């Protein structure tokens, strides 16, 4: 941050770049959430494997010597769903979506 | 009509140090500060201000 | 692929499949649809949710 | 901190009678001519100053 007048260093910032509605949304919560678990239940199931069991233990994988999946590629015919299964696999882990 | 224009641009982020740095529409980013009409529930990064 | 009459019109597509109803809530949308022919539309729009 | 802005300028053309024409980082180029601090035997091309 600098004084306009006469460019004067006043304060160093925080570097916080431009995410603007780009990053800042966090959004898990309903009507998509951890009650809305009825699938297509393996499928979702892959994900917590994949995601929240690294996260939530972290240390199973240093015990096995691997590292977790890099991410989880869904896919699949239109509405059947996707956005579903991401969402509330999100809200049970509780992080920086 | 000599009443002056206030000057738009949008919230880039907000800093907790009761500033909120702008991007204006002008070219240059300016860190200004909030008034007592400014509270953090109507300010969102994306907010016209 | 490997065209821009039928590539950039999909990409646009890909964002609407996914923007009126997608990751974003609910609001008051309610979204009236009109088209000519269900023959030549996307399957995402053809289906209920 | 409140001292005059020393704007940087690299040293685009130079000539032999004081003038050096400075591309200033604001946009535009300026001629101006050197105080006696610095010289014209310091002032090489690529120069920032
Ligand atoms: N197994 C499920 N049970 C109930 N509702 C579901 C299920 N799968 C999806 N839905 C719901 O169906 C609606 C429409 O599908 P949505 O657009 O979310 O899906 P998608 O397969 O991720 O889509 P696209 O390919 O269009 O990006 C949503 O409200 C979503 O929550
Ligand atoms: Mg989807």
């Amino acid at each position: 941050a600098l004084n306009q007048q006469t460019l004067a260093i006043v304060n160093v910032l925080p570097t916080s770049k431009d995410p603007m509605v780009y990053g800042f949304e966090v959004e898990e919560k309903p009507e998509v959430s951890y009650e809305d678990i009825g699938g297509l239940d393996v499928q979702i199931e892959e994900i917590r494997e994949a995601v929240e069991l690294p996260l939530l233990k972290p240390e199973l994988f240093a015990e096995v010597g691997i590292e977790p999946p890099k991410g989880v590629l869904l896919y699949g015919p239109p509405g059947t769903g996707k956005t579903l299964l991401a969402k509330a696999v999100a809200n049970q882990t509780r992080a920086t979506f | 009509l000599r009443s002056p224009p206030l000057l738009v641009g949008v919230v880039s982020d907000i800093l907790e140090d009761g500033r909120v740095v702008v991007k204006s529409s002008t070219g240059p980013k300016f860190v200004v500060n909030t008034s007592q009409y400014i509270n953090e529930e109507e300010l969102k990064p994306g907010a016209r201000v | 692929s490997d065209t821009s009459g039928d590539r950039e019109v999909q990409r646009t597509m890909m964002q609407l499949l996914a923007e009126l109803d997608g990751f974003d809530p609910r609001g008051d949308v309610k979204v009236i649809g009109a088209t000519n022919r269900i023959d030549i539309l996307d399957p995402a729009i053809l289906r209920p949710g």
